[PDB]
DNA sequence: CGTTTTATTTTTTTTTTTAAA
């Protein structure tokens, strides 16, 4: 009904009259800048958004089908060359075909792209470009996709054009050529990859958020086919939001399994959005301790545990001597059953700590948290399909009540104590998998709540092999204190009468600001001046004497010294001064001492 | 356009459009300003037969063709009154409102719009199908069109085939989408309601866009439909029934703003505790006052841009043999709240490695049994005996109330707000403090605040209570009977109790539920002083005067329970406020 | 056409049909089609059992004996009509077969109209054959343990059900309670004290019940 | 210048895995 032509005039006016002076800084040509970026042979994809055309008019806020507009604008600016020879493979290869002498898509050279979920996705959504957020599933890989090949006749010579949109196809035969027409001189048909056009191609399933799905519902997935430039633009288990099109899928073939008008739909892509800049404001603030003041406000007091965590948040200790690496990840252990809200801090960290994970005391047996295997006589063979502990690299996978899972379960996790090494002689390998995950252990005491008669490993039943792999072991008990629980109570009830706990003692730090300030930290690689080396080796001995002077005491591993070394240089990442010094390790030992000497007194 | 009655038949529905029923009641400002846009009008056959009984038969022998017709008259009516609800030119199907067993559809009722009741089951995949073809001629640029059809809509099909191209001359020919519309299609089957059965025989149905899965496999319904069968037996035959509306019977409410006005006015009677505690189980001394919250679920709490705290309560207590004929009066009445077998699994929350069902299957039978009680409640027996494997799988819940397992199946997280109860048996009988409270049962005390109480249930047969037991328990046993059928009404001692037979009643009770389960009674200025002062003194003075005897679970995580008890009380009177005397209801547990 | 809805399993038939076919031929050479159809079956009326599916002189038989108030203890030598046992205590059956009364209430509960009774002892007492007769003397099944007890066609999963099948008005009397697997010993606790029935293999919940009961037989300890 | 296209299900033995007083 509407004209698909006079709109071409409208958009010519739009892009031509485009230096839109709404602010100091727009009299220059915006899409002229992008135009010349095409003339730079650089940009192969431009972009449309609601604001852009919204100011222009109000038709096309509901006209744009999303399909005809694209081919029209593409051909429109393809024939727009207001503007150098050897820039591309194919681009110069046409000149090679012209050295002795098309649709503008075959010289593609560029592209353009432009508050609901699958559940709400009402089935009158065809063609409309809509918005949904999900979770990625079943990570796959990318291959080339033809669009239009060049089936030359050789004897005749006529590089045939087979521009295709389908996903299945059929060959082109000997010759639809002019000289290979009724004029008897002809050869045969045969493509030339070099002059052919293909396109990247990434696909993966999309599962539901799991926060919307009603009481009587089961999450389901859709399919994602993103081709061309945008490939490799999301990993598995990223909570991502996509604007694209719903489009049906003409699954042609058999004439009785189809022929229902089957309509097994699918989706077309534009983008994978997943829900220094700070430097001037980072200049506004210079403090070390306020992180604890604004990280996890939900409980008053017990800062020491939190700062112990924030160190693991800090990081920044690693070296590769002798060819071999060193574990630069901290792994805390946790015993206790008070009301701590380990579940609290776990949820807090797992939210703010990007690339987080969670498992429970029996939810993942030894094969699930790591890679595993499967069985099916319908899809082919089976793979490892690693688990949370496999996936949580550059981060932490947080087990809750590792004490209660199982004794043999300590094995495979103990294997990852020596980091980045997940050996598997199961699928005919000694595979590695790079287990590069910081580890969070939290459990409860044994029968009772730290019965003072039943001593350590008298009350506990854990082999030394795992405690040795753990930098810090922490028992948490707070006996009846008349004054203690008061403050904690009124503190809790504050966000019950209210929504935001801590007033007027610090500036709260949002997830964004917190993460960004932490983002500026770890790349210092600071200086530990040489006097420490003689000094610290002395101080370590101070431990090893008061370890031996009582005979019913803890054993020690070389990691005790390696740990007390490992922690200090990390914290200088958040000092941001490349200056590992006395305080850098005096806090290390201080917190180590606080880890102990707490259960007798 | 068959035998030319078709238009006259259209007129007869258009002739539905003249006076007080049409002119006052029916449509126009009966749907359109209430703004649903859903084509489907309710028909009521007794009126149409009161006008055109011949046309009340016009369906009941040939309902193949009343449909384009009905839609035509409707678009004429709605299309010649409202220009807004008119840019949806399609069929715009309607109501069409003999119930026979799915076992008694016997060659016949072909052409008839008739009823069967049964089970929703095998609720299945959803996939749209295609109506028209908005084809374009991009050289000549004419948006031409090609409609389609199926037997599942009418009798005929077009040359149902590939979306065409290169049809006229070989010009620029291509589709246009976003306009070539589509139709949401669903498939499922129904069974007879099993109690009648002496293999009970099923039926198969097919749906459309506004008819799409109004309930779930595990529900049951009355459903009305026509009949066909397309295939050509021996040049076999197999049928399906269709052309449908929807209804449903197993729900619960003539409740406009009158019934809310009913529920408010009786509020102020202060000790409803009396009434609502003596309400469901007068067939039982004893608790019912205490039961309150296992029905109410709990309360919701969210921190800005943070996390939350789970809200609902879980308690159970007793001498052997009231405990199996007790966990009731809500299992029946409470909305969709399910206790379980007592010693059950393959369905608490596990996969149960058994791949002998469909030869594949990753999640093919991964699920539990409390998510069917999401925002409900549960009870069971035999906990005193049950396995310790999924005790693990409890400790996640009572702490969190979200299930998060990933033994390679999948890395789960799924809402649940649920509560649940337990069993008991004293492994040695009548010992509660002479020996001790704990471990006359064979039990564990790690679950301190997991459940929200340490409580007790006791008995001894006596000499002094001997005739008390006799005369009361038999007072029950003959106030069991009428005039105190096979059993008329038992009045006295509910009429000496100056009561009335529609004030002790279920719909009269849940009169005060649906709305009471909707409020947000925030805290004021009294918990803050009360709770910390008192739990501080309690966790120390529960340690003297022989009450260290029964002081097993003292925690400060209990402090949520101390609130969500009274939270129910704040919606027991629907006051968005709270008192010190509201406190006493959430201390008197002690 | 009309000869369905006529016949169910466990019956005895005479028939006339046709020997006819469905396949075609010339299967290493030609193996083919058996079946028959119906024309006009004639079924049996086997004697005295089938007051089951398809007088007042007998009421006069009934009542003039109950006119005598001598049934309570008279039929204490009838339930074992030909052999010895339970003699002075067989009077306690008078309550159970008639049962009590499933006296519903205005309140929640549906009382235990179903009520249960016991036997236990050694073999040799005719305890095998006595209850053997009791199936002959309303409706039930009778053996003990693992022996009732927890298709390749048209892709529908059949499930023939549980234990209220022949016992919902019918009641039973069986041995070997502990002489039985403990997987199928939860159900008894659900069956019996309440008929607290449910289903969980697939995702739907049979809310079944019954007016049924049991007796127990025994060869347990001492 | 005419006359024709197209479907498969259950059981084994290994290597995985999983159960009760
Ligand atoms: N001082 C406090 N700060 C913040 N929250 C608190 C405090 N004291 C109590 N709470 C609340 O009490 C609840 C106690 O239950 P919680 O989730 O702590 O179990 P848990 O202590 O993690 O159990 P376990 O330690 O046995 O795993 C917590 O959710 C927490 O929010
Ligand atoms: N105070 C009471 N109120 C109502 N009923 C009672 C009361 N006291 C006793 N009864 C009756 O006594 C019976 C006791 O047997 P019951 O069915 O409770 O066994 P049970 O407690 O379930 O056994 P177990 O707990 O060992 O499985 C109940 O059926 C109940 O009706
Ligand atoms: N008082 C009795 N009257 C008749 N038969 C009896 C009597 N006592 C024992 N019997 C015999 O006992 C046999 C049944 O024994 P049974 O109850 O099967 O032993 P068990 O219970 O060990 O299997 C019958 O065949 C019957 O002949």
């Amino acid at each position: 009904r509407r004209d698909y032509a006079q709109d071409r005039e409208s958009i010519k006016t739009f892009l031509s009259e485009f230096c839109k002076c709404d602010d100091d800084g727009k009299k220059e040509f915006v899409y002229g800048s992008q135009l010349v970026k095409l003339a730079h042979r650089e940009q192969v994809l431009i972009t449309i958004d609601l604001d852009d055309l919204a100011e222009f008019n109000e038709s096309l806020a509901e006209a744009v089908n999303c399909r005809r507009y694209t081919s029209i604008f593409s051909d429109v600016i393809a024939e727009l060359l207001p503007s150098v020879h050897a820039k591309d493979a194919l681009d110069v290869y046409i000149e090679h075909r012209l050295m002795m002498e098309f649709p503008s898509e075959l010289m593609k050279r560029f592209e353009v792209g432009f508050a609901h979920s699958i559940r709400e996705v009402k089935a009158q959504h065809i063609g409309k470009l809509v918005t949904v957020r999900g979770i990625v599933t079943r990570c796959t890989e990318v291959k080339p996709m033809m669009v239009v090949a060049t089936y030359t006749c050789d004897r005749c010579g006529s590089e045939t054009y087979q521009p295709v949109n389908s996903l299945s196809f059929t060959p082109v035969h000997d010759c639809p050529s002019d000289d290979c027409r009724v004029n008897k001189a002809g050869g045969r048909l045969y493509l030339q990859t070099r002059g052919s056009k293909f396109v990247k191609f990434q696909e993966v399933k999309m599962q539901e958020h799991s926060d919307q799905v009603p009481v009587g519902h089961i999450p389901r997935s859709m399919t994602i086919m993103c081709r061309g430039e945008v490939t490799r633009m999301a990993q598995p288990g990223d909570h991502i939001v996509v604007s694209g099109v719903f489009l049906p899928l003409m699954r042609t073939g058999f004439a009785q399994m189809i022929q229902g008008l089957l309509s097994e739909t699918f989706l077309q892509a534009h983008r994978i959005i997943c829900i220094p800049e700070e430097l001037e404001e980072l200049a506004q603030d210079d403090f070390y301790e306020r992180l604890a003041t604004s990280l996890a406000p939900e409980i008053y007091g017990h800062l020491d545990v939190k700062k112990a965590l924030l160190l693991l948040l800090v990081g920044g200790v690693d070296k590769r001597p002798d060819g071999m690496k060193i574990r630069g990840n901290i792994n805390i252990c946790l015993m206790g059953d008070p009301g701590v809200a380990k579940s609290q801090l776990l949820g807090y960290i797992s939210r703010l700590a990007v690339r987080s994970q969670y498992t429970t005391g029996r939810g993942s047996s030894g094969v699930g948290l790591t890679a595993a295997v499967m069985k099916d006589p319908l899809t082919g063979e089976m793979t490892l399909e690693g688990g949370a502990l496999v996936l949580a690299d550059q981060g932490v996978c947080c087990i809750d009540e590792f004490d209660k899972m199982a004794d043999q379960d300590r094995t495979a996790i103990h294997e990852v104590m020596e980091q980045q090494t997940i050996s598997i002689a199961k699928a005919g390998i000694m595979t590695t998998l790079n287990a590069r995950v910081s580890i969070l252990a939290a459990a409860n005491p044994a029968f009772g709540r730290y019965n003072p008669r039943r001593t350590v490993e008298q009350n506990i039943q854990l082999p030394a092999a795992l405690l040795s792999r753990f930098d810090l072991l922490w028992l948490i008990q707070d006996k009846p204190d008349r004054d203690n629980d008061l403050r904690l109570a009124k503190h809790i009830t504050y966000v019950h009468s209210h929504s935001k706990q801590p007033p007027t003692r610090v500036k709260a730090l949002d997830m964004n600001l917190m993460r960004r300030y932490i983002n500026l930290c770890k790349r210092k690689n600071p200086t530990i001046p040489d006097e420490l080396t003689d000094y610290i080796v002395g101080a370590y001995v101070e431990l090893r004497r008061e370890a031996r002077n009582q005979k019913d005491m803890t054993f020690t591993s070389a990691r005790n010294l390696l740990g007390i070394l490992r922690l200090s240089t990390a914290l200088a990442r958040l000092r941001l001064s490349d200056s590992v010094e006395k305080d850098d390790v005096a806090e290390a030992l201080r917190l180590l001492e606080m880890s102990k000497d707490s259960l007798n007194q | 356009e068959g035998e030319q009655f078709i238009k006259d038949i259209q007129r007869e529905y258009v002739d539905f459009l003249d006076d007080e029923e049409d002119q006052g009641i029916y449509a126009g400002h009966v749907k359109d300003m209430i703004a649903e846009k859903s084509k489907r009008l309710i028909v009521n056959v007794n009126d149409l037969k009161r006008k055109n009984p011949q046309r009340a038969l016009g369906l009941l022998s040939n309902a193949a063709d009343e449909q384009l017709a009905f839609g035509r008259a409707l678009k004429e009516y709605a299309s010649t009154v409202d220009p807004g609800y008119a840019k949806m030119h399609e069929d715009l199907f309607v109501g069409f409102e003999r119930h026979v067993t799915p076992r008694s559809l016997t060659s016949i009722y072909l052409g008839n719009m008739v009823c069967v009741e049964g089970i929703v089951t095998k609720v299945s995949l959803i996939r749209p199908k295609v109506v028209r073809s908005v084809h374009y001629c991009p050289n000549t640029r004419k948006v031409m069109e090609r409609k389609y059809t199926d037997l599942t809509s009418f009798e005929a099909v077009p040359s149902g085939a590939a979306y065409p191209t290169k049809d006229e001359d070989g010009n620029l020919l291509e589709t246009e989408y976003g306009l070539s519309v589509y139709k949401d299609h669903q498939t499922l089957t129904i069974q007879e309601m099993p109690e009648k059965a002496p293999l009970p025989r099923s039926v198969d149905i097919v749906c459309d866009d506004d008819l799409v899965d109004r309930c779930k496999p595990g529900d049951r319904v009355q459903i009305v439909g026509s009949y066909r069968c397309l295939p050509g037996k021996r040049g076999t035959f197999r049928t399906v029934l269709l052309a449908n509306n929807i209804s449903l019977l197993s729900k619960e409410l003539d409740i406009s703003r009158e019934d809310i006005m009913l529920c408010k006015k009786l509020a102020k009677n202060n000790d409803i505790f009396e009434l609502l505690s003596k309400s469901l189980a007068p067939s039982i001394g004893h608790v019912k006052q205490a039961i309150l919250c296992l029905l109410l679920g709990g309360v919701e709490k969210i921190l800005p841009n943070g996390t939350r705290l789970r809200g609902d309560i879980n308690v159970l207590l007793g001498d052997p043999s009231a405990k199996s004929q007790l966990l009731r009066y809500v299992l029946n009445t409470a909305p969709r709240a399910i206790p379980t077998t007592g010693r059950g699994s393959s369905g608490v929350g596990l996969t149960a490695a058994v791949t002998t069902d469909q030869e594949t299957g990753e999640r093919r039978l991964e699920a539990g049994a409390m998510v069917l009680a999401d925002r409900g409640v549960v009870c069971i027996d035999e906990f005193d005996k049950m396995s310790d494997i999924d005790r693990t799988a409890i400790h996640e819940v009572m702490e969190q109330g979200r299930v998060t397992i990933s033994k390679a199946g999948i890395h789960a997280s799924l809402n649940a707000r649920c509560s649940v109860l337990a069993a008991a048996n004293p492994v040695y009988g009548r010992y509660d403090q002479y020996k001790t409270p704990m471990e006359n049962i064979g039990l564990q005390d790690s679950l301190l605040s997991r459940f929200d109480l340490l409580f007790v249930m006791l008995d001894v047969i006596d000499s002094d209570v001997d005739q008390m037991i006799s005369d009361h328990v038999v007072r029950m046993h003959r106030y069991r009977n009428p005039k105190e059928y096979e059993k008329y009404d038992a009045l006295l001692h509910g009429k000496s109790r100056q009561r009335h037979e529609k004030i002790l009643s279920v719909e009269f009770m849940r009169k005060y539920i649906h709305i009471a389960k909707c409020m947000k009674p925030k805290l004021g200025e009294q918990a803050c002083e009360a709770i910390a002062n008192e739990y501080s003194r309690l966790r120390s003075q529960e340690a003297v005067e022989t009450d260290v005897a029964r002081t097993q679970p003292i925690t400060a995580r209990t402090l949520e329970t101390l609130i969500r008890l009274s939270t129910a009380h704040a919606r027991a009177r629907m006051s968005k406020s709270v008192t010190i005397d509201d406190a006493h209801a959430a201390i008197e547990l002690v | 056409r009309s000869l369905c809805e006529r016949v169910v399993p466990g019956n005895r038939v005479l028939i006339q049909g046709i020997y006819s076919i469905r396949k075609v031929g010339k299967a290493v050479v030609g193996v083919r089609a058996p079946y028959m159809r119906v024309v006009g079956i004639t079924v049996d009326s086997e004697g005295a059992g089938a007051i089951s599916r398809y007088t007042s002189d007998e009421e006069e038989h009934f009542r003039r004996m109950a006119a005598s108030g001598d049934i309570y203890e008279r039929l204490s030598q009838s339930l074992a009509p030909s052999i010895f046992g339970s003699r002075d205590i067989k009077k306690a059956i008078t309550c159970m077969l008639f049962g009590g009364s499933r006296k519903r209430l205005p309140d929640g509960l549906c009382r235990r109209g179903d009520i249960n009774v016991l036997l236990l002892g050694d073999p040799g007492t005719a305890k095998s054959q006595l209850l053997k007769f009791v199936e002959k003397v309303p409706i039930a099944v009778y053996t003990s343990g693992k022996g009732s007890s927890t298709d390749p066609q048209t892709r529908n999963f059949v499930m023939e059900g549980g234990a209220m099948v022949l016992a919902d008005g019918g009641v039973v009397c069986i041995d070997e309670f502990d002489k039985m697997r403990e997987d199928d010993r939860v159900a008894i606790h659900e069956a019996m004290e309440q008929q607290t029935i449910s289903i969980a293999k697939a995702g739907i919940t049979t809310t079944l019940n019954s007016r049924c009961s049991v007796l127990a037989a025994a060869n347990s300890i001492f």
